[PDB]
């Protein structure tokens, strides 16, 4: 954590649930992008994915 | 004249709240009409 700032704030990646909120996601990708669902699922439904 | 007997301040309601920042202009509008109602009143703690 940090203390609050009285400036006008605005959404960051900086903190660390962004950190995390983006690790996981990142990783999945590596998930969807596997070999275990590249065979199986089709290719033009693991983009959208 | 009667300074000693009765001095006249700044209202309690003229100055802006403690927490909001100067990035919100009514609440520096009212540091503007503070500052130029200063030295008429007699308050000489007026000036800080």
């Amino acid at each position: 954590n940090q203390p609050l700032p009285r400036l006008t704030v605005a959404p960051t990646y900086d903190s660390a649930m962004s950190n995390w909120i983006s690790t996981t996601i990142a990783f999945f990708i590596r998930v969807v992008n596997s070999v275990n669902m590249t065979a199986t699922v089709n290719d033009l439904t693991r983009r959208t994915m | 004249a009667y300074n000693g007997l009765v001095t006249t301040v700044l209202s309690e309601d003229a100055f802006p709240d403690s927490s909001q920042s100067i990035t919100h202009l009514p609440s520096m509008w009212k540091c503007l009409f503070l500052t130029l109602a200063g030295p008429m009143t007699s308050d000489p703690h007026s000036p800080v």
